[PDB]
């Protein structure tokens, strides 16, 4: 809008800080800003589409990379589950550390 | 220390400036019109 | 070396709780100078060794100056071994001069900070002494080990606490533990002729009772021993882990106090300058 | 400032004219309380003499650089080998890198490990040589560059590390962080073997501040290998006795054979049952040490740019004790 | 070599939307709030309110 | 302008348009 | 920061005497600007491990120059920047330039420093790097061990035969040490072993293997095991073992024998 | 006693030291004495309890 925001512009600041290969000058600098007028003054236009950065795939979640299900009493069957659907599942777990 | 507010900016244009009328005694006469 | 920590905008009735926050430490997951407060936060109470353990992967901080839109910290220990500062005292016990200071997580969940303001809330830890922090340690790890002001466990993380320790257990037999151990009974007879040596041995030491109820013969003579002795290496081997043992369950002691003239103890809820070592 | 070390030496291991400034150096023990103590601290079963004759091959000498440790060892690339080779002025040079690499691997097969033979000092900036004798400089605490060297083109420094060498461990191990500062650490990684045995070398940076079981997941396969053919060449007696099971139902028994002490020689006393806690052979834990590592100081920042090398970033010197890592 | 064409805000097109003004001693006053409303219009609606 | 309680009761730039 | 010390009048020639040991380490018990002769010692001959827990809970000072008015010390936890100074070694050993320096009460046939001018003793602790002080008191407790029921170090080239026992006061000041450290052991193999019964049945060249690898990845015995566990703790905080110095020689040979002093700086 | 000490000013030390926090000075000042009276010019009471 002609006057969507005040905008308050704050003072120059200097921070010296003695290192080794020289030195470093942090500059800094405040501002502040707000809305005056009622309502809104400002809004979006999705124009145009850039390329989906995602393609439209088909990854199949397998719920053996979770945690908090009770296995089975017969850990033969667990182990048969195991060793099935990890049959080069793209999701297939590693225990990496943690 | 218990952080207080302040003072608010006023606009430059702000011209309330009413109590000509509102002082004392109020000369509607020729006086209104500028408010 | 400050870091800094910017802040949202809060309520007038909380940075005047907060701001008396001053000894307290922060536990940041990285040191750049610049940061967040919305990345040091954590929940309320709950397995305090998780929590234990997050206190070695995570490097401490002290703050020393607040204000309504910073915060200035002290990143405590990377570099450096003379930073006398100032860290209040928030633990139960009562601290004297020369002590090594240990920082622990709190107990029962009951001392946090909610601040609504932003809806998180900072857990910071109490500051004990080193010789109580070992038996708070100690209490935790066996009652933790047992499981296959009162807090419950957790049984999910149980399984590393019992695991550290029994490695740095299973490790603590030696060729030269046999040698050491044939001689429970030459202790226990002297533990009968000396006042000390029954001193020694604690009363339900589970060795005294062992004492008794089996017999041993004399250890059968190892490969090369005309060479090479074994007690040697097991006694060795025993300072090396016993000196770390502390450190691998617990928190190692981060600092220590320091006065000139004053009263010796600082009693909870007060400032105390200390050393960095 | 910083405050630094001197120490004249020999021109055999380190050769401060070869490299330019900025890379770590390390003290070496006298060897001849190493020959020593390898005469007690070899385990049962290997030679206990084999030092003594791998080191009486190698004929004071007592630093020597990194750039040339890396070299004599399993993991290496082959650049730096040629780099040593050919721009080391010295003689039979090749020679002796070959009987170096041969000391270390005798060092490890005889249970006394390099890092109770190698103390770490900091990264050398200056030297005066006469002919095949040196006096090398190096920074012990603070930060690098606080130095001033005589080269009078570039009076400050770095520090170089080999870059075949220096292994991530965060970007490795995926923590999600967000490098900050880091710390350094300088970590030996060991493996046993008889007659079939190496040593790598390795420069970690991370924002861990206890290795432990980082380590003991990086190298699993190293530990892993190395627990179960380690015992080897110990004779272990035939299967344990059932006497050797410690009996424990017998703490809280309430009528059970007792025996109050001061009557402990021969009395009729017999009735106890017996026990024999016999441990010949099994893994010790000098028998499953895999690595050990010691803290060298703090990091900005790792690029890598050229022989490929590695540039630290603001290097504050920091030097800590060794470490064990076994478990 | 190669120059730094410099580039003024004032001078670009977005300064229409925001009224800049400097403020020196804000960092001081920034303590505390500054919280002024603005307006509301309301129409007479007829009965009594 | 800081005022206390004391009370009383261009240029020609390239652009697109 | 600097301490300067209350010297009382002694004597001649045996405070010349006192002023050989410029670079020995004494223990304060508060930082301050004032002290005395009297504070700043230690019975003569004593229990190793009293003089340990007396070594963690003081703080540290080094002797500058001394003069017959009063003596200037400088702690070591505390520094600017990491300064300089100068430290007497006094081990039985000698450390080369590049070390970590320990300070341990003398295991070995102690000094005592007899002002018998003033009717006072000092005593001082001992100077060892890291590698050769973790193995000196494992080389003393060692000898004892086989007594309840060989002895050499080497160092520099040279070799050292552990004076026999109470060639001092007794080996009494040793005793409690020993005591301590085989029984603390016998309880953890004995509380292990209790815990899983087993694990000395298992083969010993596959099956133990296996569980000290698989087990490395994915009267109650318990409060035995709290007791352990803090006693254990107690014990190896208590041992020294935590370097306080590096030494940093500049300009000078790179080893300093036993006796002569070196340039070192606080960690 | 009358003048049982003397004491003796220096010159006061001003030294600056920069910080995020702003500017940190430290005053400082040396002062000495000296014990005049020949023998002691003070004794302790305990008076009350």
């Amino acid at each position: 809008e002609k006057a969507s925001e005040s905008y308050f512009m704050g003072q120059m600041q200097v921070a010296r800080t003695e290192s080794g290969g020289g030195l470093h000058l942090q500059l800094t600098q405040p501002r502040a800003n707000v809305d005056l007028g009622v309502g809104f003054t400002a809004a979006y236009a999705a124009a145009a589409l850039r390329a989906p950065v995602t393609d439209m795939g088909n990854l199949p979640q397998n719920l053996f990379a979770t945690r908090g299900a009770p296995p089975m009493l017969d850990a033969d069957a667990d182990d048969y589950l195991r060793r099935t659907v990890n049959a080069g599942n793209r999701l297939a777990p590693v225990p990496v550390f943690g | 220390i218990e952080v207080h507010s302040h003072r608010a900016l006023f606009d430059i244009f702000k011209r309330f400036r009413s109590d000509d009328n509102n002082l004392y005694g109020a000369e509607f006469d020729a006086l209104l019109g500028t408010y | 070396m400050e870091v800094d920590i910017a802040l949202p905008t809060l309520s007038p009735g909380d940075l005047s709780a907060l701001q008396r926050c001053e000894g307290r430490v922060v536990f940041l997951e990285t040191l750049r100078r610049h940061a967040t407060l919305r990345e040091v936060a954590l929940p309320c109470g709950g397995d305090v060794l998780a929590a234990m353990a997050a206190y070695r992967r995570r490097f401490a901080a002290v703050i020393t100056r607040v204000t309504p839109h910073r915060m200035l910290a002290t990143p405590l220990g990377v570099g450096g071994r003379g930073q006398s500062l100032v860290l209040q005292n928030t633990g139960p016990f009562d601290l004297t001069n020369g002590d090594h200071v240990c920082l622990v997580p709190p107990l029962l969940g009951d001392e946090c900070l909610r601040l609504t303001s932003a809806n998180l809330e900072l857990r910071f830890p109490m500051t004990l002494p080193l010789a109580q922090a070992r038996e708070l340690t100690a209490r935790v790890v066996a009652r933790a080990a047992e499981t296959l002001q009162l807090p419950p466990p957790h049984r999910d993380n149980a399984e590393a606490a019992t695991r550290s320790l029994v490695l740095n257990m299973i490790f603590l037999l030696n060729e030269g533990a046999v040698i050491l151990l044939s001689l429970i009974p030459n202790l226990l007879t002297l533990g009968a002729q000396d006042g000390y040596a029954n001193a020694v041995i604690q009363l339900g030491s589970a060795t005294r009772e062992l004492g008794q109820l089996v017999r041993q013969p004399p250890p059968p003579l190892p490969q090369d021993h005309a060479r090479r002795f074994c007690v040697f290496e097991a006694l060795e081997a025993w300072i090396a882990s016993a000196s770390r043992l502390g450190d691998t369950l617990g928190t190692r002691p981060v600092a220590r106090v320091c006065i000139f003239d004053g009263p010796p103890t600082v009693p909870p809820g007060e400032k105390a300058a200390v050393v960095e070592v | 400032r910083a405050r630094l070390i001197r120490q004249v030496t020999l021109a055999d291991f380190c050769e401060p004219q070869a490299e330019r400034p900025g890379l770590v150096v390390l003290a070496l023990r006298h060897p001849a309380d190493l020959a020593g103590a390898a005469y007690a601290a070899t385990p049962p079963g290997k030679n206990h003499r084999d030092l003594e004759e791998a080191w009486l091959a190698l004929d004071r000498a007592s630093v020597v650089s990194l750039n040339f440790l890396v070299a004599a060892a399993e993991n290496a690339d082959d650049a730096l080998r040629a780099h040593v080779t050919t721009n080391y002025r010295d003689r039979r040079t090749a020679a002796r890198l070959e009987r170096f690499a041969t000391v270390l691997r005798a060092m490890i097969r005889s249970h006394v490990f390099p890092h109770r033979a190698l103390h770490v000092l900091g990264g050398l900036l200056g030297h005066v040589t006469q002919d095949r004798l040196a006096s090398v400089t190096c920074v012990a605490r603070g930060d690098q560059e606080a130095a001033r060297t005589n080269d009078m083109a570039a009076r400050r420094s770095q520090v170089h590390v080999p870059a075949c060498a220096l292994m991530d461990v965060d970007r490795e191990l995926r923590l999600g962080g967000d490098d900050g500062l880091r710390f350094a650490y300088l970590v030996f990684v060991y493996t046993q073997r008889h007659r079939r045995e190496a040593l790598r070398v390795h420069v970690a940076v991370s924002r861990l501040p206890e290795l432990g079981d980082a380590l003991s997941f990086l190298l699993a396969g190293t530990r892993v290998d190395n627990a179960i053919h380690g015992t080897d060449e110990a004779d272990a007696p035939a299967a344990p006795a059932a006497a050797a099971a410690f009996p424990a139902y017998l703490f809280n028994d309430p009528r059970s054979a007792r025996c109050p002490t001061g009557r402990l020689n021969t009395p009729a006393a017999e009735a106890l049952p017996v026990w024999a806690p016999d441990m010949r052979g099994r893994a010790t834990r000098n028998s499953c040490m895999y690595a050990a590592y010691v803290r060298l100081g703090t990091v900005e920042r790792v690029v890598r740019r050229a022989l490929p090398l590695a540039h630290m970033e603001r290097f504050t010197w920091d030097v800590g004790a060794w470490e064990e890592c076994f478990f | 070599c190669s120059t730094l064409s410099l580039v003024r805000f004032l001078e670009l097109g977005l300064s229409v939307a925001c009224v800049c003004t400097k403020f020196p001693e804000l960092s001081y006053v920034a303590e505390g709030t500054i919280q002024f409303e603005v307006q509301q219009p309301m129409i007479a609606r007829d009965g009594p309110h | 302008v800081i005022a206390n309680t004391n009370l009383v009761t261009s240029a020609r730039v390239r652009a697109d348009l």
